[PDB]
């Protein structure tokens, strides 16, 4: 049995530097194998540089290779990887993976490059504007335009409204996320009942919004 | 668990690890290792180091303090357990990869 | 005027050596240490002499032949000689006669002259390690089981037989025309 | 250098430098890198694939004889490393010899029991303990045999060596089960075993391709080898192989050894008679054996011992206890040996038997010849004249005629007086039914044949056509055998050539022609050569009426064993002829003369020597003087030098 | 390289059903000698891959019994025998022997339910975006099975398919259906030019796409 750890989450810009360690504990036997391998949110798994920290013999593609290195520590079996010109498409998970199956893999370290200063978010509300009419339940929305980084989370009423709530996956814009959330509220219980949405960007600040027609 | 055999003296090793035949549908194998940690077993051909031991009791007959006068019998049993042939026809590279 | 003489007896003879009473153990045997006796054989290597090889004339006698057959005169040596030294064994027993090699069509001839205990060597050899041979020439189908090199006949012997050691006295069958 | 644990399903933990120290000298390393720890299961069935392997066996039932006897009464224990000169004489006082000591003597050297060497190195770890070997080659060393043993199991390795340089190798391991070697890698016995019994077994080492080469000219029959190896005693079986050399250093065995499947079959009985003996020693828990066991086993392996060296020039490294020599050779300074044949038969033999063991080859106490002698002589007159001897006889004739026979190999006299004695004494017994009697057992390889006073015999006028007519006629008979019997008989009587046969006696110098010597009988103060040799430097030339053909029959006395200057020239004596002579004595008159009976045509045909009272009251008193032949004389030669013929009674 | 196929790419299941997945290969698996050398992974939503199979049809450490892998040479299959909630996520397979290695597609394991209808909300710019230059049209497509859906932005009745932008949620853990958010982003000049912004989802339920509209005023 062989448990491995990874280096926490670094953000990076464009052109720096980010080095990863998988540090293996447990049982294996001799020239055991580590595996690297990235997958972009929602892609599946692609390349498979291998390295083996007592021979130090190392297999990668076409690719990682100037695009990466694999180093390697004995006194503890650490097994580095690093990369720096890194670009857009790239930011992404890497998993360290023991074995030549393989067998275990680490929790994965998670590194997102962008050229983009902490923005904190800007929230707009979602009415459903006049010459509609939304009968029995009317759907209401929060928008969150424009921040960085990941992540933010928003909730109703300050955690009220639990059910009938989504929050939609952030996507990318102008290098800068963005992201919605909605939640369907019977027509008797607004405008009746006030409705306010509650976004949190920890990174900073977060903002409160009331849904007004 | 269970290892392949490919090609570390006898001095700094600590324990080794001795299957059964029905742990690995037949072969012998061991487990040679040093004593956060992990710990990097080699691997190694059941039949010769179970062959080795026996043979060491033995010609120490007059050294066995009682706990080692048992530990021969069950060294024995066990080897013939294991039957060399029947291994003719089966791979033998069922747990290799080859890089 | 018939004496009587006393019973034949015994010479006296002396008491035996001392003996020790000393000599340790390590007096008696060596070293104690010992290492397995091992073997070099000196494995010689033979080739035809080339003389004597085949004799050139044809010249026979029958006051003093074994036997023959078709027109081969055979003859059997009364001196049991080695292998190797049977070429010039008969090269010298009678004018224009060698070494012959028994063909399988003459092979049972040579057997049915043969007592049920004596041996013959012949002349069927192996130069290397391949292809059987005689001074003639031919190829024999030979019981090979031994290193080689030289062959006998007897008498329930279908083909050559080789032998172990070819240093051996046995007569020699040796032919002429 | 350190502890290990093992593990497997609870856990062990076996100690290093502790254990290791107290065992010496073992080595946890060279056999690490011997059992192949690395070696892949490819490797490893490649390796198992090569070694031969049986079908097995289900049983083979066989049950070991009472070889040792236990402790003798009140015997006086020895230990051979501490055989001070206190007491522990006579041969009747009891005596055994401490186990213990006994074995370390017998293998006290050392050396690498299992080689490094294929295929060896694959089935065995290497071994070194205490060991013998018995090792022999031939063929210009080109086919080698090594017996190495301990006291619990042996291994007999063949080794043959083809021209190109091809070595076989072929090994039988024979031993307890439990006591076998240690197997590496994956070999387990049963599937090596030939022969398998409640506690024995016979284990064959070698791999297919050398049993191939092997088997075309060798294939033991390893269940009957098996069943003698464990069934018999350690003398009876030492005596089974030493009989079947003996009639094969005869009949022209061993001067061209063949690669036979009996040849090569009982180079490895060799071993096991040696190895049987130690066993037995071995295998008594720390006790004693009694002597009159020792001197019957040892001594057999001191005859199988000298003819192994005279045939193949084998050599015996251990099973060989200086301490019984120095015990066997104490007792032989208590019994005095002009009259050793006064005593016992089982004390006789006991005596002989310690003599030769306590005095290997002689040269040095020249006193054995006085024993072996009062033995011959006190059986030769209680022995009826003319008859085939008897089996107990032949026995007790046969273990003293060693210490005899190993004098005579050398060329130095070793006082001779004795042994001219022996030697007339054993002519005497070579009669036409001694000799037929022999012939028999040679023909059917019985124990008749192994032994017979003819052959330390002063008898020269022996051809083939002579054996012919005294051998058996009987029509069950194998005719090829007997034809053989006289052959091998005839070969082992021969003059210049053979080696042991003459030349000791003085009075051979005078002769001229060495090839017509007929018979020589040393009388006291007077030897005669009798002869077909005119020419002959005695002092006297008798000439007994021949018959036209035949060669001539001379009788020459040598007073005192000195030549004279030259032949005596003149027509030749003639032999007074005796009537006035009665058959009744009441004395003796006749003691120590020599009586014979030749046929004119056929030669010599009896040979007496009146030694005693007894001897001549059986000449008289039988049919012995048979007159009505005309073509037979008896000549009586006295000890004055005369010659005589008795031509009738009164 | 060795590509390699997986099929379905998606497999609806309800709990308990038979699952079977196979990954096609491009090029022999076999080496030394027929040891293939073809691994099956799973992905649980959120946490790393784990194996699962190994040389074809070897089951893991820590691997129930209900999984069991077939198939030999160049077409192979995964099997599940009564699903189980554990075993939802994404199944990639892989072949060692040639270098790269390369994995499969993915094979989602979903959960199976009765087809649902989105319920399409459409909302024009925030008052507070306009005033900072911007305006974004959102459109919420919520609570609809199965998941394979699109949309069509029509401006005046033209299609628009520059400066959208689609979201889509995982399946729901309680309804198990899914949802998805399509924001068109615009400029306030250019969003004061046309005045009918429709937002069209086509989907399996509907014959015809649901329509949800608004006109500037
Ligand atoms: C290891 O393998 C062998 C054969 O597969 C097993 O051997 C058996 O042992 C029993 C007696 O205990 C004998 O009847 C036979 O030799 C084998 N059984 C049968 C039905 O043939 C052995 O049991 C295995 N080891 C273990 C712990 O089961
Ligand atoms: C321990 O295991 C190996 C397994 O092969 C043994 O093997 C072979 O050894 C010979 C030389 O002695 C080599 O020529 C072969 O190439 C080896 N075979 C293979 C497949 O590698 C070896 O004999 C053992 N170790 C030693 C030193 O002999």
């Amino acid at each position: 049995e062989v448990q491995l750890e990874q280096s926490g989450p670094e953000l990076v810009k464009p052109g720096a530097s980010v080095k990863m360690s998988c540090k293996a504990s447990g049982y294996t036997f001799t020239d055991y194998v580590i595996s690297w391998v990235k997958q972009r949110t929602g892609q599946g798994l692609e390349w498979i540089g291998e390295i083996y920290p007592e021979s130090g013999n190392t297999y990668y593609n076409e690719k990682f290779k100037g695009e990466a290195t694999l180093t390697a520590d004995k006194s503890s079996n650490t097994a580095y990887m690093q990369l720096s010109r890194l670009t857009s498409e790239d930011s992404a998970v890497y998993f360290c993976a023991e074995g030549y199956a393989m067998d275990f893999w680490g929790q994965g370290t998670s590194v997102t490059v962008s050229s983009a200063k902490t923005t904190p978010p800007s929230v707009y509300p979602l009415a459903p504007g006049s010459a509609a009419q939304t009968n029995s339940m009317v759907t209401l929305g929060c928008l969150v335009k424009g921040y960085f980084p990941e992540p933010v989370t928003v909730t109703w009423n300050s955690g009220s409204l639990s059910s009938g709530v989504h929050t939609f996956p952030a996507v990318l814009q102008s290098d800068l996320y963005t992201l919605s959330s909605s939640v369907t509220v019977p027509s008797s219980t607004w405008p009746s009942e006030t409705v306010t949405c509650n976004v949190a960007h920890p990174a900073s600040s977060t903002k409160v919004d009331k849904k007004i027609v | 668990p269970c290892c392949h055999v490919t090609q570390l003296a006898l001095e700094n090793i600590s324990d080794i690890y001795l299957v059964s035949n029905q742990t690995c549908d037949g072969f012998s194998l061991a487990s040679l290792n040093s004593p956060n940690q992990l710990v990097i077993s080699r691997c190694a051909n059941g039949l010769n180091v179970v062959s080795f031991f026996i043979s060491i009791l033995k010609r120490s007959s007059s050294a066995l303090t009682g706990h080692l006068r048992e530990l021969l019998t069950t060294l024995e049993t066990l080897y013939g357990s294991f039957s060399v042939e029947d291994l003719f026809g089966a791979n033998l590279n069922r747990y290799a990869w080859h890089r | 005027t018939w004496v009587p003489k006393p019973n034949v007896e015994v010479w006296p003879v002396d008491p035996p050596p001392p003996v020790n009473f000393n000599k340790t153990a390590e007096q008696e045997y060596g070293d104690k240490e010992v290492k397995l006796p091992h073997w070099t054989p000196t494995l010689h290597t033979f080739q035809v002499p080339q003389n004597y090889t085949k004799a050139n004339c044809t010249y026979c006698n029958t006051r003093e032949y074994t036997f023959s057959y078709k027109g081969c005169c055979f003859y059997f040596t009364k001196k049991k000689h080695t292998w190797n030294g049977c070429f010039q064994a008969c090269a010298e027993l009678y004018p224009c006669t060698y070494f012959y090699g028994p063909t399988p069509d003459i092979l049972p001839v040579v057997t049915r002259n043969l007592n049920a205990i004596e041996s013959l060597w012949v002349g069927v050899y192996r130069v290397g390690e391949g292809n059987w041979t005689s001074l003639d020439g031919g190829t024999f189908k030979v019981y090979q089981i031994f290193g080689s090199h030289c062959t006998y006949v007897s008498k329930f012997s279908t083909v050559p037989v080789s032998h172990h050691e070819c240093s051996f006295l046995k007569p020699c069958l040796c032919v002429s025309q | 250098l350190s502890e290990v644990k093992l593990h497997l399903d609870s856990h062990y933990t076996i100690p290093w430098t502790e254990l290791m120290a107290k065992v010496p000298g073992l080595s946890p390393e060279a056999l690490w890198r011997e059992a192949n720890v690395t070696e892949d299961l490819a490797s490893m069935l490649n390796r198992y694939k090569l070694i031969y392997k049986t079908s097995g066996t289900l049983g083979i039932a066989l049950a070991e004889p009472v070889d040792i006897p236990a402790v003798s009464e009140g015997s006086m224990q020895v230990d051979a490393s501490k055989v001070h000169p206190g007491v522990i004489s006579g041969l009747n006082s009891p005596a055994c010899m401490l186990s213990a000591p006994l074995e370390k003597q017998l293998f006290y050297y050392i050396g690498t029991m299992l080689p490094n060497t294929r295929p060896h190195s694959y089935v065995f770890y290497q071994l070194r303990c205490h060991l013998s070997y018995v090792a022999l080659s031939i063929n210009g060393d080109k086919f080698q045999y090594t017996g190495a043993m301990t006291s619990k199991f042996l291994m007999g390795t063949y080794k043959r060596v083809t021209e190109k340089g091809d070595e076989h190798v072929l090994s039988l391991v024979f031993g307890k089960t439990k006591d076998l070697p240690d197997l590496r890698g994956p070999f387990s016995y049963p599937s090596l075993t030939s022969a398998q019994s409640g506690d024995y077994s016979l284990v064959i080492v070698t791999t297919f391709v050398h049993y191939a080469n092997f088997h075309n000219y060798f294939v033991p029959n390893l269940k009957d080898m098996f069943s003698r190896a464990v069934t018999m005693t350690a003398a009876s079986y030492a005596r089974y192989v030493l009989q079947k050399l003996v009639l094969l250093e005869m009949k022209g065995g061993c001067r061209e050894p063949e690669l036979d499947t009996e040849t090569l079959t009982t180079m490895f009985e060799v071993s096991v008679a040696f190895f049987k003996v130690g066993h037995a020693v071995g295998e008594t828990g720390n006790g004693c054996v009694d002597l009159r066991w020792l001197a019957k086993s040892f001594f057999e392996l001191t005859v199988l011992k000298d003819i192994i060296g005279i045939c193949y020039g084998a050599t015996v490294k251990g099973m060989q206890s200086y301490g019984l020599e120095r015990l066997a050779a104490m007792l032989m300074a208590t019994v005095k040996m002009e009259e050793l044949g006064h005593l016992t038969t089982e004390k006789q033999e006991y005596a002989l038997r310690l003599a030769t063991v306590g005095y290997p080859k002689a040269g040095v106490y020249s006193g054995l010849i006085g024993g072996a002698t009062s033995v011959l002589l006190s059986a030769y007159n209680r022995h009826p004249l003319f008859q085939p001897l008897h089996t107990v006889m032949r026995e007790t004739l046969f273990i003293g005629s060693h210490v005899v026979l190993r004098e005579l190999r050398l060329n130095v006299t070793t006082q001779g007086p004795n042994l001219a004695l022996y030697q007339l004494l054993s002519t005497a017994l070579c009669s036409a039914l001694e000799i037929g009697e022999v012939l028999r057992g040679l023909a059917l390889g019985t124990e008749s044949g192994l032994f017979s006073p003819c052959y330390l015999s002063l008898r020269f006028d022996l051809t083939r056509d002579k054996l012919l007519s005294m051998a058996p006629q009987e029509a069950t008979l194998d005719q090829a055998a007997v034809s053989n019997a006289v052959d091998g008989f005839l070969g082992r009587l021969s003059l210049e050539r053979e080696d042991r046969d003459a030349w000791h006696l003085p009075a051979y110098k005078c002769v001229d022609r060495l090839d017509k010597v007929l018979m020589i009988i040393p009388l006291i103060n007077v030897t005669f050569i009798i002869s077909s040799d005119r020419e002959v430097r005695g002092s006297a030339l008798y000439e007994a009426s021949t018959t036209y053909l035949s060669s001539s029959l001379f009788l020459s006395p040598v007073i005192m064993n000195k030549c004279s200057q030259g032949a005596v020239a003149g027509e030749p004596r003639q032999i007074p002829k005796i009537q006035n002579f009665t058959r009744t004595q009441k004395s003796c008159i006749f003691c120590g003369f020599a009586l014979l009976s030749y046929d004119e045509k056929e030669g010599l045909e009896t040979t007496t020597y009146i030694t005693s009272q007894e001897v001549q009251n059986s000449i008289l008193s039988s049919n012995y003087f048979d007159f009505d032949n005309l073509h037979v004389h008896y000549l009586l030669l006295t000890t004055n030098g005369t010659v005589m013929e008795i031509a009738g009674l009164y | 390289d060795i590509v390699i196929t997986q099929t379905p790419l998606s497999l609806p299941v309800s709990l308990g059903d038979q699952a079977s997945i196979s990954c096609r290969s491009s090029q022999s698996l076999l080496h030394s000698n027929g040891n293939t050398y073809l691994h099956w992974y799973l992905q649980r939503p959120g946490q790393s891959p784990k194996l699962l199979i190994y040389k074809v049809s070897n089951r893991f450490s820590g691997v129930p019994d209900r999984f069991s892998g077939s198939g030999s040479g160049t077409d192979f299959t995964l099997m599940i025998n009564r699903v189980e909630a554990e075993d939802l996520g994404v199944y990639f397979c892989s072949q060692s022997i040639h270098v790269p290695r390369t994995f499969g597609g993915g094979t989602k394991l979903e959960i199976k339910r009765a087809d649902a209808a989105p319920t399409v909300s459409i909302f024009p710019p925030s008052s507070e975006q306009l005033t900072s230059g911007g305006a974004s049209v959102v459109c919420f497509l919520n609570n609809f099975y199965p998941k394979d859906i699109n949309v069509k932005w029509k401006i005046d009745g033209s299609e628009r398919q520059n400066g959208v932008l689609n979201s889509w949620t995982d399946q729901d853990s309680k309804d198990s259906t899914y949802s998805m958010s399509s924001t068109l982003t615009l400029t306030k000049d250019e969003y004061e030019r046309h005045n009918s912004y429709t937002c069209e989802a086509t989907h399996k339920t509907s014959t015809s796409p649901i329509v949800k509209s608004f006109n500037r005023n």
